[PDB]
């Protein structure tokens, strides 16, 4: 996780998103070149949408 | 130009550039305060841009 943080905090463009919906859309539009770390609850909900 | 180089990956560390004076210099306090004033008034961002 420290290795992942080292990468995420310095990644350009920013890998951080303002809202959950923004992260979900970035995953959906990035053709698998963007993975999103989020709480299992939101993940499970979006998986059924 | 010739635009043939590229920055790849994130930064390996995080640090800063500072205005330096001889140890114990009379200018140390005014120059430290001026850098903070130039920071707070947005001068440093304008000059980098």
């Amino acid at each position: 996780f420290d290795k992942m943080w080292t990468y995420m905090r310095s990644a350009e463009p920013s890998v951080f998103v303002r809202t959950t919906a923004e992260g979900v859309a970035r995953v959906r539009k990035s053709k698998g070149k963007y993975a999103y770390l989020l709480e299992s609850t939101m993940n499970e909900y979006i998986e059924q949408r | 130009k010739p635009c043939d180089t590229m920055k790849v990956g994130g930064n390996l560390d995080s640090k800063g550039y500072g205005i330096a004076t001889p140890k114990g210099s009379s200018l140390r306090t005014p120059v430290n305060l001026a850098v903070l004033k130039l920071s707070e008034q947005g001068v440093l961002d304008k000059l980098k841009n």
